[PDB]
């Protein structure tokens, strides 16, 4: 199916404590594969996935340079925004960026994205056409005027359609054993007593990959997505994920509720009861 | 590899 | 905008005394990004704690994972202590192996 390459970029200022902290974390799908943290003793662009061992030393040097270049240039962006917003020179502020592309099974570009945010709010973003920008406020409108004059969209489109897409293909190729694997969810149900003859039934899906999964509770064939409690799918520390969904049912009437787990690792969805 | 970001 | 962090503590495998496992502490939906996260074994700070899976959601709030290797016991208790500007007192969430 489709695959993606994403970079989450963060720059956080801290007046009185030195230069802004800068971070770059990269992912291929739901798998972290590279990272750069300017607060590390010796700030290097370092691999986060074992298959990234296939990249020569030149790759690491180049990326480490590009990253340090960004750490400096974002220091400049933080000061600039202070001016756009007429803000105090002594407060902490945050610039966030999500950058990357998405490709289908055949390896062609499906989507490209470049999104910035300031202090947790939409600032500017490249539209799906990869030609025009959308500014969230008057401050971003200034940036928009500059980027249009510099042909920034064009430069970003060449990157998305060429560079971004090409490394994504290379990453999937080198890390196929990892990225293209499918770990099947292991499910089970726990039971918990509640006040007034009611019990909480919890369905757990463990050790699955990729992250996308669906957990639904049923009663006589119908779903209960309405009175169902759950948690956003989460990482378990070894490259796999887990999730749980719960529903409150009448005591003694547990056997009438079944859990359904759908995942691309389950040729047939699981169905459990307590 | 991430793109070289442009100034705001 | 200031969002309070959600704190989830859980293990990779269903807990089984004497069997290697992994303890996770997923801290999510917070803002600003400055935050201190500490995993604890019987009130004592765990040293080898790896941070990972940092990212943001659609609304830009931060997500981060702290995890470490551990082997369960019928005595040991684990917790995750978090300090964040949106909270007066540091918050501690204990691992519930019966969840
Ligand atoms: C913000 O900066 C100062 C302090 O609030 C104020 O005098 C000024 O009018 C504000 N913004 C502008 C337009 O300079």
């Amino acid at each position: 199916g489709p695959h993606s390459l994403r970079y989450f970029v963060t720059a956080v200022s801290r007046p009185g404590l030195g230069e802004p902290r800068y971070m770059e974390v990269g992912y291929v799908d739901d798998t972290e594969f590279v990272r750069f943290d300017s607060d590390a003793e010796n700030p290097r662009y370092e691999p986060r996935a074992r298959w990234m061992e296939q990249e020569g030393p030149e790759y690491w040097e180049r990326e480490t340079q590009k990253a340090k270049g960004n750490e400096q240039s974002f220091r400049v962006d933080l000061r600039t925004l202070l001016g756009y917003y007429n803000q105090s020179k002594g407060g902490s502020h945050t610039i966030q960026v999500i950058s990357g592309c998405e490709v289908g099974s055949d390896g062609r570009l499906l989507r490209g994205y470049q999104q910035y945010a300031y202090d947790g709010c939409d600032y500017i973003a490249l539209n799906e056409d990869l030609k025009t920008w959308t500014a969230a406020d008057m401050a971003a409108l200034i940036t928009k005027h500059k980027w249009e004059q510099a042909g920034e969209a064009e430069r970003l489109r060449a990157y998305l359609e060429g560079t971004c897409v090409e490394w994504l293909r290379r990453y999937l190729k080198n890390g196929n054993a990892t990225l293209l694997r499918t770990d099947s969810p292991k499910a089970h149900v726990t039971h918990h007593s509640r006040p007034e003859d009611k019990v909480t039934l919890r369905c757990w899906a463990l050790g699955f990959y990729p992250a996308d999964i669906t957990l639904t509770w049923q009663l006589n064939g119908e779903e209960l997505i309405q009175d169902m409690e759950l948690v956003e799918t989460r990482p378990a520390g070894d490259g796999t994920f887990q999730k749980w969904a719960s529903v409150v049912v009448p005591l003694g009437k547990e056997q009438y509720y079944t859990c359904h787990v759908y995942h691309q690792g389950l040729p047939e969805p699981l169905t459990l009861r307590w | 590899s991430s793109i070289e970001f442009a100034r705001l | 905008i200031q969002k309070t962090p959600q704190i989830q503590v859980y293990s990779r495998h269903p807990p089984e005394n004497g069997k290697p496992n992994i303890l996770n502490c997923y801290v999510t939906q917070f803002h600003p990004p400055h935050i201190e996260i500490q995993m604890l074994k019987n009130g004592k700070k765990i040293p080898k704690v790896e941070m990972s899976d940092m990212s943001f959601s659609k609304d830009w709030s931060f997500y981060i994972l702290a995890h470490t290797e551990f082997t369960p016991t019928e005595t040991d208790t684990y917790a995750c202590r978090v300090k964040h500007d949106s909270m007066a007192e540091p918050k501690t969430v204990y691992w519930d192996r019966d969840m």
